[PDB]
């Protein structure tokens, strides 16, 4: 198959290039080559086929190259909105492989803090005994969050970790919470304060 | 332009047959080095090729799957259709059919992806129950409302705060599974508390294996 | 391979500058009269061949050579006053796990003759033993199948090879080039270009009987004597400029610097002035 | 001209890195000979020598044989920086420090 | 398989009509020359596995 790198990281303007090496190459002479561009919750499109051209509808700021056998895509001038994942596909001699992936992380941004937002349940699941109290936070940059839901007591959690990525157009982490609280216990529960620990400021 | 959209039904039983086709529109398949072929893409994983097809009915297969993998043309009415037999739960992953305008060109333009999670469960009824913005929501800056809908197996459901209009402001944060086995989505709108309380908002839950669509709203609330 | 297509073109203006703003054809190799100088040339019956073959095997398609396509599948003779057109077609005509339907002629009895298309299907029997519908030692399918793969180097990748056979005989031309034309001035020696045929003289009405079939005419010699107009159909002779040799007399440079001139052929009306035998 | 000691076999057609693509490119049918030499004898200076510069920020790649002298500031985001170097703001040329 | 015995036939002539005697081989394909022209072709020295 084809083998990539698994992260790359690269400064804001400058130039990162990528490896899609041989690893038993089958594929012969490695004449075609193609390189897409998948965001998290996106389609991949082809970002540039056939190194030595590129399609229509791409800036300048791709461009590829294969020195020997090992195709390189040279990304310059690196932009908020470029973190997403590569691939390499070529041609095999019975299939048409893909590859591995290639994660691009553009770091100097500043961290961002969450808002917490304590949605209250309306009253109709209540009667129905589904108490599924919601604080969902979102808009960080780190992406290590842990919630402290509690109700003056030891703070617990019962499935708010999740691991969403969330890569939207702001390019800010996102979380979700999720509360497991029991229909029974709603009454004695004063109000469920929800409180949410960030990375570096954990307070 | 290439406009390649699927369809069939997401949650099917195991080790069935499935009916997934790729309806393409903007280009006729009878051009000289044209196909349409099928990548899979696990999650958490990479791409991998399946299965293509050409415009002189030649069926290129993958090598390691042959027994199951079938594809067909049906240009008369631009319907391309795929079927695999042999459905084992390690085949859940999102389907893209790309068409290949030639050799130099692999898999230009793509699809928008199906996703197949068929392991064990079926279907289950979504319980959509918005979240009322009451004064809490209002003092505290935006009073962000959202449908409550969970308890669903199927992942691929949309949702929509007065469709049509208000592209803008939904979450529509992924999903998360709990140990029940479901999902639930809690997508708020970034709608100000400038005017919410005369007007009418419903998330259109499109929970589409389902085939139930649930609209409605609630009402400020007094804790 | 073993069935290439002739779709023979006649009676219509060939333009070869469209092929040079085609794709990139760096195979045109004329082997014949030349790749530039064409436009300017009246044909009269050009026949244009098509056939895929691979990438090493494209130079067999000069006239003359070796091999397997140039004597088994298609052979050009050493008299072909044409040009060949070829070029790299590994973008549609190459696929996963090899194309399988270009088909070519491996065994067969004798060379192929020039300009020869066998579309059959026989086991080629080898030596002793009689073969009715199987295939074993002395029996095979002569048609093997080409395995165009996008994998392999610039070697073995299908090369679209259409190859142009030109005539170029005494004939009623029919295709011609994109060159316009001029009126006709009889009586005055110019530079004339009927069809091709170049060179300078005075045109004149003839009176020779020409045959509703014929068109050029020779003297004695191999030289074009009178042409038929192609446009109006008129028979008109071709006499050379007036031409002749000079002869200086000089009574001697000691003596004088005064000389006479001797135009000989001219009867002092074609060049004091005196005429002689 | 003077570039650094890690830099050298950046020079060599067909390559890719930081002065390859932004400050001097050869193009790939180069018909010629590269002639380097350590020169830290006479160009190295206590506390860095100020005066070699090199490019770090530029929005496409350099062409070959293109002498780009530029020095506008490298503009990131949406917002139209005019000469301000903020945070997405860099300038173009940094300094290469030879101690 | 990893033993196979090279025999270098030299100086002699290859007659190639003596192994259509034996049992009906299942390939015979010549992946590069042609089997009826085989033997006309003059070798330096042929190599032969086992």
């Amino acid at each position: 198959a084809l083998t990539q790198p698994a992260s790359v990281s690269g400064s804001p303007g400058l130039s990162i290039t990528i490896s899609c090496t041989a690893t038993s190459s089958d594929v012969g002479a490695y004449n075609y080559v193609s390189w897409y561009q998948q965001h998290p919750g996106q389609a991949p499109k082809l970002m540039i086929y056939d190194v030595s051209k590129r399609p229509s509808g791409v800036s300048n700021r791709f461009s590829g190259s294969k020195s020997a056998n090992t195709a390189s895509l040279t990304i310059s001038g690196l932009q908020a909105e470029d973190e997403a994942d590569y691939y390499c596909s070529s041609y095999t001699t019975t299939s048409v492989v893909f590859g591995g992936g290639t994660k691009l992380t553009v770091l100097g941004q500043p961290k961002a803090a969450p808002s917490v937002t304590l949605f209250p349940p309306s009253s109709e699941e209540l009667q129905a005994n589904k108490a599924t109290l919601v604080c969902l936070i979102s808009d960080f940059y780190p992406g290590a969050v842990t919630v402290a839901w509690k109700a003056d007591s030891s703070p617990v959690k019962a499935g708010v970790e999740t691991t969403t990525p969330s890569k939207q157009s702001n390019n800010k982490y996102a979380a979700s919470s999720y509360l497991s609280l029991t229909p029974e216990q709603w009454k004695s529960h004063r109000s469920y304060s929800c409180q949410v620990t960030h990375e570096g400021s954990t307070v | 332009q290439v406009t390649l959209r699927e369809s069939g039904p997401t949650l099917v039983k195991p080790k069935q047959t499935l009916t997934l086709t790729c309806t393409f529109s903007g280009f006729s398949l009878s051009t000289p080095g044209g196909g349409v072929g099928w990548i899979r893409q696990p999650p958490g994983k990479a791409l991998e090729w399946l299965a293509l097809i050409y415009w002189d009915d030649d069926k290129r297969y993958s090598p390691s799957l042959k027994s199951s993998l079938t594809i067909t043309k049906d240009t008369s009415k631009n319907q391309v259709v795929l079927t695999m037999t042999n459905m084992d739960p390690v085949d859940t992953a999102t389907y893209y059919c790309a068409r290949l305008t030639a050799a130099d060109t692999i898999f230009d333009c793509w699809g928008q992806g199906t996703l197949v999670t068929v392991s064990s469960a079926s279907t289950k009824g979504p319980s959509v129950f918005p979240l009322a913005p009451s004064s809490k929501s209002t003092s505290g800056g935006t009073a962000a409302l959202g449908c409550l809908v969970k308890d669903y197996f199927p992942e691929p459901v949309t949702v929509s705060w007065n469709s049509g209009a208000l592209t803008s402001g939904v979450h529509t944060f992924p999903a998360v599974l709990q140990s029940s086995g479901l999902y639930s989505l809690s997508s708020v709108v970034t709608v100000p508390s400038s005017s919410l309380g005369t007007q009418t908002y419903i998330c259109n839950v499109n929970h589409k294996p389902s085939n139930t669509k649930v609209d409605k709203r609630v009402e400020p609330k007094s804790c | 391979v073993y069935a290439w297509n002739r779709k023979r073109i006649s009676n219509c203006v060939a333009d070869y500058s469209v092929l040079y703003n085609l794709a990139p054809f760096f195979t045109f190799k004329c082997y014949g009269v030349s790749p530039t100088k064409l436009n300017d040339l009246c044909f009269t019956n050009v026949y244009a061949d098509s056939f895929v073959i691979r990438g090493d095997e494209v130079r067999q398609i000069a006239p003359g050579q070796t091999g397997n396509i140039a004597d088994y599948n298609y052979k050009l003779p050493d008299d072909f006053t044409g040009c060949v057109i070829a070029w790299n077609s590994n973008k549609l005509d190459s696929k996963v796990s090899g194309n399988y339907n270009y088909l070519y002629r491996l065994f067969r009895k004798s060379n192929l003759k020039p300009f020869e298309r066998d579309i059959s299907t026989e086991i080629y029997q080898a030596g002793n033993k009689p073969c009715n519908g199987v295939a074993g030692f002395n029996c095979y399918f002569p048609l093997r199948s080409y395995s165009f793969r996008p994998t392999y180097g610039v070697g073995h990748q299908p090369y679209r090879v259409v190859v142009l056979s030109f005539e170029l005989l005494h004939a009623p031309a029919t295709v011609c080039g994109p060159k316009k034309s001029t009126n006709l001035v009889k009586n005055k020696c110019v530079n004339f270009n009927f069809n091709g045929l170049k060179g300078t003289g005075v045109l004149t009405e003839s009176n020779k009987k020409f045959l509703p079939f014929q068109q050029f005419g020779r003297d004695i010699a191999d030289t074009t004597d009178a042409v038929r107009d192609p446009q109006t159909l008129e028979i008109l002779d071709i006499t050379p400029c007036s031409f002749g040799g000079v002869s200086v007399i000089t009574p001697g440079t000691n003596t004088s610097n005064q000389v006479a001139v001797l135009y000989q052929g001219v009867n002092c009306t074609e060049v004091n002035v005196f005429q002689t035998r």
